[PDB]
């Protein structure tokens, strides 16, 4: 491990990667036929499947006009020998909330348009993240897969007839997306921040930072992780690359869906 | 003497796909596609921790694996399948090379279209072999049943809709030894004997697909 | 092992069976079954709730079993383990698939209100073969069940506590469990036999001799002959269990 | 001043107690008290399977009071509830003085109390049956433990309250004692009693314990 | 071995305590109300160093199917890992549950609150009072501190007027109202050490007691709750003596609570 | 002028007291606006840091059912990580330190307040530390970047950027962001938060001295 770190202070990484280079990315949609929207993302060997399952229920009392998003992630014993079974641990919860933050705060989905009947009935989007294989950087893979799944989503038209809800699966509609946003995670190793860390790198990092940037280059989510500190320069440097790299990820996504 | 809507004969399986070694982290793994069914299996072990070399198996369904979002977490049906799958797999493994450790078999159903418990065992055995677990034989499973007043093999979704009996069977191919067996619905002892034999034939056919998935090492 | 068994039984003989009903006075139906020393109490508790969305015209059956630390030193406390879950579902399967109860007649208002039957199996003592004892006790309790008449008046449900009606029981089914020891299948295994069996098979047969539930258990295999042999004996044994029950209830 | 079921003020409901009825349990008992149907199983002394509950000096009574879902009018979802947890706590404490434990360091006596039907006064009945199950298991005991409730209903202090009498009832006083030394091992009170009324109910309950104790001794004797 | 248990016993048998108080004497008591500004009623009680914060949070919902005319009280206590190194995290253990139910018993059986007046619509809408006991520091005698703080918090509680109009439940937050308090009750806990019962035990004393008894007495000197605790026995005299003291102490505690408010 | 009448770089009323609890090895009480936070430290005992952030059921407007929720679990996770760099853990091998953060009343910015109070509790417990840890939130509300967002300012906030630092070196030990910030806006909010930390650090040091 001593030789992984001394090798990082020069701008070289174990698999030959540049310091600010993502692994090979692979994006498929419409993977689960039963699911209204779904996606499979592979980032290196890190693999995540996301399904979007729309459902009708009550909105939150204080936002009778808002549709609901519910993000949950399953960090599967399958995906890693360090993944315990049972309900979501710390690590799952964080991943899940960070993804939810990115999707929610970017205002990617117009929840107002998910309202069917104000105060009573609204579309509830269950975003379910299924971690299948873990080989480094769950956040970037997760956000990418959720965004992809969301774009893939088609839902039945919900008409209000005489006051009762009616579901016309005749006319399957896409989601009301205002914009897209994606995430870059960096790892502090030695004196350097490294974009998109491998498992080998995640084992030895001092700290990590995830940054969610929107289409118009604004920051919608941020999350420092790890047991070690970051410097002001580290943080601002990471922002700079995220702003730079997200548009490329968005370009890459849009093309995979055509 | 009657044809099914999809064109299959009474004793005909839908195209099945098995692929070994697809996961990175798992010691052994397999992906299985059977009709609408999409099943992933991961094997871990043998590994540390007490009377026996037990094999722990978890059958789980993804929330998006079925028509209505299934709240994640275990349910009674999943717990039963996990129980009998561990029992189904056990005779195939030579646990006596390491008689105190555990083997983790994680079966993840990504999409479901009937007959998952069998599919799950079928993929599991491939994952086990792929992990290099010493085995005396493969374990392979398949369901038969009855639908149009006719016992048939590999129940379609539109069929399952209306089905009159399901008969999941898992066997050890070489010896034809039965390792899993259930029945519901309504069969005469004569119908059942037909259901069972038809399922066993399916197992032997599916076994070829298991062996071929491993040859691509 | 080859010809006979440690307690004088042959290969295809049950232990002494004891069946009581009306055991818990508060419960709408109840039963106490002793099969050898294996003892199970079952209560049937009707309740009014919403029907399942796909079946708005059908009543609900909910089967649950408590494998009590009381009943055996190997029974852990806490929510139902693997072993309890399986027992519970296998019993549920037998009652459900035999179509013993006409769920359609437990409708009160279609879409919103139906009778929910809580079948609760209480394992008091475990000395071999929970399945046969459990199915027997559940069936017994169901026959013992009397529920209030539910009338519909303009809108919601009205219970009359004075017209206690029986459950609508279309038919009966019971279960035989066999244990593979050596080269033989043995009907109704004792604790001593359950400890050493290669495998077990439970078979639920109906009044008209058709199979409604089957469950292979254990870590070892069964042969085709073992299975078909068990089927033949189950078919033969179940009408005698059904008759034995009917007689215990008059 | 007649009570609803006809009993006098100092009259117990019918009681019936049998030892050794269970096969698997090391000791056991079955108790019928009015509508109450209670089963008790004792296991041990045995090695502690849970890491936490151990003592270097003596053994521990782990007690679980549980009600069958069908034991009451409305189906009780199985699993532990607050009331059950409290009863289990004070029962383990109620039984403890009777047992000569310093005998078995680092070990567990499990007491499983299963209420098949309930009709008021189960926590007492439970302890009463438990003591018999303990003796049936061959647990060395210095004395029996016996319990009984008194209370107040028709503005009258009365003995062994029925579940019916628990509704309109003005007070409830469960007591468990060690018969020989008369040492109080459990005691609760709710409702509303004057110190004078309470003194009566304590004493009335204690008399019930001594009467029930004869039924305990006779059950084990058989 | 068993030295502390003999040392503290000989002392109490010769009529003195480690901290030098009478056998039937409380530690210093400190009572504050209106501690949590968001909470409709709240209190902070210190009994020696034992510290409990109680909040009262009113809420509207369904009454019980067989008490359609009664409002609801829900008592729960959090025995925080904060409050003691022997306090495990997770849902309420035996010890918490007991404390909680004993406090609930005292408040409920004294009929301190007229639940009938908490009704809004019979068999549908009533006021639900969540009594939440937050154990902050544990240095002996949770029960007396708990009952004292809960009672204090209840007295401090102000709730919005609930009017009935059209059939829905109008909340009127302009007219803030006290809870309908019919009477007060408080609790004394005693510990059997040696041949003596001692009132309000310290942590040191709780470690070594044979048994304990908590008694809830009302304003008019009647017993509304009792709870024997511990692994050892009590005698008849011990119990009746504890009643005797409790009945002469509670009226003292009651005017101390009234004066602090 | 803000809604409560503060300046853009103005903290809320803050007081910190050390040593208030009897049982805990170290402890602190923190009042910050409406916020009322209590911290207890136990250990080192039979080196890991184990942190539970918990809210009292009565700590918010609507009774919060006790027990852990997803938000509490996340805060506990990042707080343990926030405190860790301050502690010289190499002195106590193979043991654990417990940090119990109890929110008695909440009014926004509790996770930061929690860390601020925790560092004091840690010192009060005599845990060898190389520095203090101090936290504070900045954010954006009236199209303006402001320091120490109040509860009901967050009710309509445009961004919130909690930061925790080690005062001496300015090492960023916690950092989050939600809402919508330009990289330029963010840079200001971080820097503004860091200034708050240094100001709050004085109150930390004074609580120990008193």
């Amino acid at each position: 491990r001593k030789s992984i770190t001394d090798l990082i202070n020069n701008k070289e990484r174990i698999d030959g990667r540049s310091l600010h280079e993502f692994r090979d990315i692979s994006i498929e949609t419409g993977v689960i036929s039963k699911a209204e929207g779904s996606s499979r993302v592979k980032l290196g060997n890190t693999q995540i499947i996301v399904g979007v399952k729309p459902q009708i229920g009550e909105p939150f009392p204080d936002t009778p006009e808002m549709g609901v998003i519910l993000t949950n992630s399953e960090l599967l014993p399958m995906a890693s020998p360090t993944f315990e079974p049972g309900p979501p641990d710390e690590r799952s919860v964080e991943l899940s909330r960070v993804v939810d933050r990115c999707i929610r705060e970017s205002r990617m989905i117009d929840l107002e348009k998910l309202c069917i009947i104000e105060g009573s009935k609204v579309w509830m989007l269950f975003l379910d993240l299924h971690i299948i294989d873990y080989d480094g950087n769950l956040f970037d893979a997760a956000v990418l897969a959720t965004v992809a799944a969301l774009l893939d989503t088609r839902i039945p038209a919900a008409e209000v007839e005489d006051g009762e809800v009616v579901i016309n699966r005749e006319k399957m509609q896409p989601l009301p997306v205002n914009r897209k946003a994606l995430m870059c995670t960096f790892a502090k190793i030695g004196n350097e921040i490294v974009l998109d860390p491998s498992l080998e790198e995640e084992d030895i990092l001092t700290a990590r930072i995830s940054i969610g940037v929107t289409e118009e280059g604004s920051i919608c989510a941020m999350q420092k992780g790890g047991e070690g500190p970051l410097t002001r320069d580290d943080v601002l440097k990471a922002v700079s690359i995220a702003v730079e790299k997200v548009p490329q990820l968005i370009e890459y996504l849009d093309k995979s869906m055509t | 003497p009657s044809v099914r809507e999809d064109g299959r004969a009474f004793d005909e399986l839908r195209p099945l796909k098995i692929e070994a070694g697809i996961l990175e982290r798992a010691d052994g793994s397999s992906y299985l596609e059977f009709g609408g069914n999409k099943i992933l299996v991961a094997v871990y072990g043998p590994r540390e921790a007490p009377d026996r070399a037990v094999i722990r198996c978890r059958y789980n369904m993804a929330p998006f694996s079925v028509e209505e979002r299934k709240r994640p977490g275990p349910d009674r049906r999943s717990v039963e399948i996990s129980k009998i799958t561990a029992e189904a797999l056990r005779p195939a493994l030579i646990l006596e090379k390491f008689p105190r450790s555990v083997i983790d078999v994680f079966i993840e159903v990504l999409e479901a279209e009937g007959g998952t418990r069998c599919a799950g065992i079928t993929a599991a055995s491939v994952a086990l072999a792929d992990a290099g677990i010493p085995m005396r034989d493969m374990v392979v499973a398949c369901a038969a049943g009855k639908v149009g007043d006719q016992v048939v093999l590999d129940l379609s979704e539109e069929e399952d809709k209306e089905g009159q009996a399901d008969v999941p069977v898992a066997i050890l191919p070489r010896t034809r030894e039965i390792t899993l067996l259930q029945s519901d619905g309504n069969l005469t002892p004569e119908e059942f004997e037909r259901a069972l034999d038809l399922a066993v034939e399916g197992c032997l056919r599916i076994h070829e697909v298991q062996k071929e998935a491993l040859r691509k090492r």
